[PDB]
């Protein structure tokens, strides 16, 4: 009675990943790899239509962190590689004559560095953070001599992120749950499809997400596992919360010299007074942030347990402090002054570390130069997640430093996407 | 839009195939080729069982009431295409091998009727 | 009189050379040339099948000329105006020539179904 | 009255840019890999066919210039640095009693060169030419010391051009002109259709171009804004003007080795008299080649125009002078006797030096030592084209620099073109 | 079973074309991707051009001449494979697909003045 | 009467050469790379088909042979490279009182290598085999210093083969002959279409083929040309003869730190005595199958003729010796005790020396080095084939080195055709 026919064209898909392109509009996050991009995107809105999402097994973080890391390394081989530098240095303070927390923060090292001739030494002083330099016993070494040899940073190319716009092939679609309120995990009745995500900035920092994106109508929190403990907790925030960096010392540049072609850049002295570095964070506005996050936080342990914020309990400096790069420096700052409070049923002050030599991504065996940079720095900043841990009390810390959870805040509400335009429907049609 | 009728019913939804079809077409390149697999893959299945250049092919391999026996008007009006795909996912490996036996048969015959004058 | 032999001819003349250029239609580098040539005939291919002209090199349909189309008579077309001057005339029209097509063969397509249901 | 019929295979096509690849019949270029050899070339003559030509912005020329960098890189790329040779030297005049032009211009240099063994060096005497070695206070260096890393060239790696012919990727065509006088603008009304172009010769040259094509009918005086004198002019001649160059002198080659499976090849001894190079351009040829040049100008400029030549005004010797290479040494000569003249309505010889650091397509950071041929080299070549810049009265002067100017003056000529085989036209029908 | 007709007679192997139609669809897998690509364009567009677009099996209007080794139908048919038969007209394959093509676009004209 | 009638997926195929596929159901060898497996792999009889091979111009072994060189050196560039290695040795005897046959071997080799710190060096005594250095004038070096650098493989990348299968891509097919004795060239009746090879080890050794297939017959004597003294004889074992290898000493390795990132593994000292490493063939199964083995020459020479085996007459050590790679170690045998015989018609040791510096693929201007291993090293292993050269007496020699012979062993059963699948047949049919 009923006969088999094929329809071609039909609008289902299947769950599938992909390779996606980049779309965009010297930057480590070049622009000329791709420029693809659409002054005009599209959104189709699929009504009556329900998917499920799960962004902790989202295949999109995965090909952007090997992206990221890939444009990071076609970034740094071409630049100057400081082997020579890996000498012994006869380090002193810089001004003994400090009486703030600042004092012994940086060295005058003198050292015997290569000039262009292999034949001759140039006698070298430098002013280096102490982060950077480890005493071997004066006589000092840079940090990474044992564990890696370390590349300078091309000075030419910016480190400042910029937009990229993550586009899938044909044959294959995004869909973006467009959802208020969606926790990152199970069904999304607004699902609508794009050709191409809106553009993601490569910011790289830790326990605090900044520049991201906002809830839609309050904090959201998102956690693979509420139960287990072991899981990162990313916490995504109703309102911004700016914050302002500054290095509040005018750092004066110089370089020299080493081989044919190569020039080493360092950083020469400061003028004026030596100040710390430090950022600036409103109280009242982080105080109505905090307590947003812990009534959230209450819906999930329960309206009668006390939750404590603490400091870090250790590690590297990369997860025991917030870290950022701002105007081109790597700046690590102490954020025990806030996740210091109980909560039960003016400006605040971070101060700040800087360093130059940076292991990023956590890889052992790679190390970056980052040269300094002229003037005085400040950045201001939205601070739009947090990334939080948990230990008839509940204490949550910070941390971080795995950067896939970084990306989950923003790739979290988009899903890839296979057409598979064939179907097969019962009719009434005997061919001919 | 592209995938616009993906939640309207399986008839309104026959009326946009040219819309789904029309957008089917180093790692740019990797990309590319799969794609174009993909593209040739279905359009090699389309000549195999006799449908040609066309949407919609209607053909002689009659429907097994053992698949989705659940009248004809309520498949139609009810279902979206993504629930009729999953209804009958485990079967899609037999509907295929069936309509390639029936063009093959149907070749056959076709040549009879053309030697015979 | 060869691949393009027919490109100063008249339209009328160049229809019957359309096979020789069907022929010649289909390190890095070129790979990505290889890739580019096979999706610009495919991407053709695809869209005269959507129009219902698969295996065809002139292909009639039913969608009527709008004079609005730049017409200048017919004998002019065929006789006198080769295929560069009349695809400029006619560039700007390209699109909405072809929106009409597909419009035009899927209403047939679902015509057949409905006539082949009838039993 | 009439229907849409639809055409596929249709004889159109429109300007596009693609990309390109090379067919030819150990070497520099990559002559090996690019062997899809056409047995026998074709071409189509298009009958009342009329093309608008502009060699200026002829994307061919781009991707020659592209192709050229990346093969000569690639080749120079897999060989010996002589990072170790970045010493101080010792030198003292090769020929104290030398009267000749070549007083003063090769120096014999002492140097402490790393041996096999890191543990040892070995004292290396070798001459170089002065324009290769610069004197810092005896007591020099290499020129390249400040700027740049050298690599020494391959010994068995040929500099020697071969011809390289471009085809076009299936669905593409090449639209030659085929039209005497042709000023590489405008239309061309004896266009022609091929596959591919003739062998091009990657040769290298400033101010006149060598071994290039020939204008059958006349000069041609080609360029981008005849009126606007910061756009150079190329001339291209009817007749070729032999030139012979030679370096008189049989030199003796020497070689050290410097690592682990590395060697240094040095220009090691002179037998015989030190002899300068040098080029012998007919006297009488050149006064003709000249006076046609000067009839075509005035043609631009007006009859009575008084039109003048001068030698370049100065800048980097590369410029200054003509450069070419010749057996795979570098020469580089002075063009003064050529261009030194005015025209109102016996051999002549070219001193030439020879340089041994080249620094290719103006890129400042890399740099190749070439390294000395034994024996004595001499080699004749066409003089096909000038590369003339201009300043009553005109002056014009020789020029270079920019090597997209020569693969132009032959690239001219040919158009890349997309098919676009598909087209819609009236008639009377109605698809029954 | 891919080629397995490949020993038996061109009408016994006639009836398993599907079986090779079926089969026949980092930088050394790209290439083997673009080539194998490429060949299948090819024979497609060869049966495209000869009006056989859509069919295994393809009756076209070219006769058959005497000089393209006349076997008789029975010795093809019956006591050849398509090995034996492919190398017997080998050295005719060009001068067939020039015909072929000749002809469907000869058709294709025809029927545009049999429709006009 | 007759048409032409055009049939598509006609089972016909052309003799091809394409590229290949790898597949594997860290090592030297890709597993990552590889992964299109088949847990089910399928073979279709061709009955009624017969096919000529060749295996001397199988296509398929060259490409065999170009991806194992890609894959070693992948495997090896990433690591460390030993440059600072080749420096003066100050060496003596390890025991000048050992009295056994080893004496001599080791030596003590009192060097300054480089530290962490560009400023410092170190006293370094570490052991090597006399195969590896070479006298200068104690006052010794490393063999390798004057042809290459050595690069020192990573510890962390196993030796050990893994079969590796070759697949077709989609348009062609690989065709085993699967016929017992066939003789390598000529028609196979037994063809089998295959869509990907068995698995295959790539096994790299010298004179004796190890880990192979066996004749399941009898013993197979191929040649390219049994008749030209240039050619080398492949013979294919009926059953394997066992071979018990091993380095019985118990080494102590030991590691110091060269550069940044970079640490040397180096022999450290010895354990207990030193002893001569060795291999251990059983008699009475080497003289049965060297019996079978000159039998069946002797088909091919005649019932009359005297087959004479004797040592390699000379050459490198890695030709005229045995040569393999047990748990990452390189061992160099004597072989002149299993060809030492005459045929006319309780176990055999054969000692071995150990080397580090490897010189592979007869590539001059590359080398590894081999770390050592810790402990005592057994090695079982199944001799499959011999590799012979020939000389009323005929003399054959132990040959080998050129490592496509090997792999031709392997392969000679599979061929790679491609499908052609366009019929043209005289049919009682016009169309209409
Ligand atoms: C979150 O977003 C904010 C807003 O974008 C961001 O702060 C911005 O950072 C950029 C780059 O660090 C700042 O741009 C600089 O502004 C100064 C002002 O004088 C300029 O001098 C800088 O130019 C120098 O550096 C360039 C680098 O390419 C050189 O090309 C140039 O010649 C100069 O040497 C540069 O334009 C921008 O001003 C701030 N915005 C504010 C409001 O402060 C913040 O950093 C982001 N968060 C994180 C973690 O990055
Ligand atoms: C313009 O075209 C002319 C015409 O070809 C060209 O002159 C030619 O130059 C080549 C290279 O110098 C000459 O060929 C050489 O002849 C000598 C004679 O003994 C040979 O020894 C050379 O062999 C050595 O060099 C080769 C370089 O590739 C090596 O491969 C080889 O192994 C040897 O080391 C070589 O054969 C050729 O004879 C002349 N032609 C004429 C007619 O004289 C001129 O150079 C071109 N212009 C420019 C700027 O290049
Ligand atoms: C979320 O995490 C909790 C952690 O407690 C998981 O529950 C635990 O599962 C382990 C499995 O061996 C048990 O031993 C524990 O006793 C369980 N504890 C509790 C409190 O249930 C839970 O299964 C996880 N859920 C998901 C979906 O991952
Ligand atoms: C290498 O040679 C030296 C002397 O030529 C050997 O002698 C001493 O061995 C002890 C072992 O504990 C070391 O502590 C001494 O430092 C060695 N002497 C010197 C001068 O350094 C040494 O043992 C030899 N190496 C080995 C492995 O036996
Ligand atoms: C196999 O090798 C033999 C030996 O070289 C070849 O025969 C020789 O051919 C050369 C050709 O110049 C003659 O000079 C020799 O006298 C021949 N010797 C013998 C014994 O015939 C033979 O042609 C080769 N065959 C193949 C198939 O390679
Ligand atoms: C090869 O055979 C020899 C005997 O001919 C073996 O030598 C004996 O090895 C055992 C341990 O396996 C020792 O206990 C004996 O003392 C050795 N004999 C002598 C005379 O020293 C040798 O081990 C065998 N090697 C292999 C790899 O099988
Ligand atoms: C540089 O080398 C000399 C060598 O005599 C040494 O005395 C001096 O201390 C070195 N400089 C530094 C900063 O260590
Ligand atoms: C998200 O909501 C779903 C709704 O059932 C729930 O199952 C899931 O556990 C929630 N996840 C989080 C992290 O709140
Ligand atoms: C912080 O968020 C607000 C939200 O509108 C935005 O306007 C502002 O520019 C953001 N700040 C930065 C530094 O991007
Ligand atoms: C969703 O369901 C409503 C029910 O009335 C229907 O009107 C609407 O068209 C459906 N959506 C689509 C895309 O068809
Ligand atoms: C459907 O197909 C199965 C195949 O196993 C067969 O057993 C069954 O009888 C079929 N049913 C109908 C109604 O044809
Ligand atoms: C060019 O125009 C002339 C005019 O009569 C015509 O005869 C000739 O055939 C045209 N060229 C082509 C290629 O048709
Ligand atoms: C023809 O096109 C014009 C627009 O150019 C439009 O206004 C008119 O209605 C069209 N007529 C027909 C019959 O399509
Ligand atoms: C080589 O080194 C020695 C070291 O004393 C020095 O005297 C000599 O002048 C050096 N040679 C040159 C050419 O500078
Ligand atoms: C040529 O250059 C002159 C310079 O004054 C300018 O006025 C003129 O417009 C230019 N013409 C073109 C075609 O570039
Ligand atoms: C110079 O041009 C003439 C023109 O016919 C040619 O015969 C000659 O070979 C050319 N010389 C060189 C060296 O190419
Ligand atoms: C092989 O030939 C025999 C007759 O000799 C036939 O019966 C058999 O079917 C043939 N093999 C195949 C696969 O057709
Ligand atoms: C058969 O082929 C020959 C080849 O020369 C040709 O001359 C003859 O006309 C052909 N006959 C037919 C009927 O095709
Ligand atoms: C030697 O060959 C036999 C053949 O059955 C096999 O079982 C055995 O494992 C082989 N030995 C090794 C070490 O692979």
């Amino acid at each position: 009675n009923l006969w088999v026919t094929v329809y071609y064209g039909v609008p289902v898909w299947k769950d599938a990943e992909t390779t996606l392109f980049c779309a965009s509009d010297h930057n480590v996050w070049a622009t000329h790899a791709c420029v693809p991009t659409d002054p005009n995107p599209q959104e189709i809105h699929l009504e009556n239509v329900t998917e499920e999402f799960n962004m902790w097994k989202n295949n999109m973080v995965e090909q952007m962190h090997e992206d990221i890391i890939s444009l990071w390394d076609q970034s740094l081989k071409p630049c100057v590689k400081l082997t020579p530098l890996c000498v012994t240095l006869q380090c002193t303070n810089y001004a003994p004559k400090l009486r703030s927390m600042m004092r012994g923060e940086i060295k005058n090292c003198s050292f015997n560095m290569t000039t262009e001739l292999r034949d001759k030494k140039q006698k070298v002083y430098s002013l280096f953070y102490r982060l950077d330099v480890v005493q071997i016993n004066k006589e000092y070494r840079l940090i990474n001599c044992n564990t890696s040899a370390i590349t300078q940073a091309c000075p030419k190319v910016s480190f400042e992120p910029i937009p990229i716009h993550y586009c899938a092939p044909a044959g294959f679609a995004i869909l973006k749950c467009k959802d208020k309120k969606f926790n990152g995990t199970g069904p999304c009745p607004s699902v609508s499809t794009v050709q191409c995500t809106h553009g993601i900035k490569p910011v790289v920092s830790t326990q605090l997400l900044l520049n991201g994106s906002l809830a839609e109508e309050e904090v959201i929190i998102r956690s693979e596992n509420i139960t287990n403990n072991a899981k990162n907790i990313l916490v995504q925030l109703n309102t911004p919360v700016q914050i302002n960096c500054t290095r509040p010392s005018n750092n004066t540049v110089k370089s020299i010299r080493i081989g044919p072609g190569q020039a080493f850049y360092y950083f020469g002295d400061v003028l004026g007074h030596v100040r710390m570095a430090h950022c600036n964070i409103s109280k009242a506005t982080w105080n109505e942030t905090l307590g947003k996050v812990v009534k959230q936080l209450r819906k999930h342990f329960g309206n009668n347990t006390i939750i404590r914020f603490a400091q870090s309990s250790g590690g590297d400096l990369e997860v025991t402090t917030h870290s950022f790069n701002c105007g081109g420096e790597f700046f690590y700052c102490n954020t025990s002054g806030l996740f210091n409070s109980t909560w039960i049923s003016d400006s605040l002050i971070l101060p700040c570390w800087i360093k130059q030599i940076i292991n990023m991504w956590q890889r052992i065996g790679q190390a970056m130069y980052a040269p300094p940079i002229q003037g005085v720095i400040r950045c201001v900043s939205n601070i739009t997640g947090l990334i939080l841990t948990r230990d008839t009390t509940e204490t949550f810390r910070p941390g971080g430093g795995d950067m896939r959870d970084n990306w989950r805040s923003e790739l979290y509400k988009y899903k890839v996407v296979k057409i598979e335009p064939l179907g097969v429907a019962p009719t009434r049609c005997k061919r001919r | 839009g592209f995938l616009g009728a993906a939640g309207s019913t399986m008839g309104a939804a026959s009326m946009t195939l040219t819309v789904q079809a029309r957008n089917l077409l180093i790692k740019q390149l990797q990309a590319r080729v799969l794609a174009v697999e993909h593209y040739l893959r279905d359009q090699q299945l389309l000549g195999i069982w006799g449908c040609s250049g066309k949407l919609i092919c209607c053909t002689n391999v009659p429907w097994n009431s053992s698949w989705s026996n659940r009248n004809l008007s309520e498949i139609w009006d009810n279902m979206t295409w993504l629930q009729w795909d999953k209804e009958i996912s485990n079967y899609t490996q037999i509907i295929y091998g069936l309509l390639e036996e029936s063009q093959n048969q149907q070749e056959k015959n076709e040549q009879d009727l053309l030697a015979l004058d």
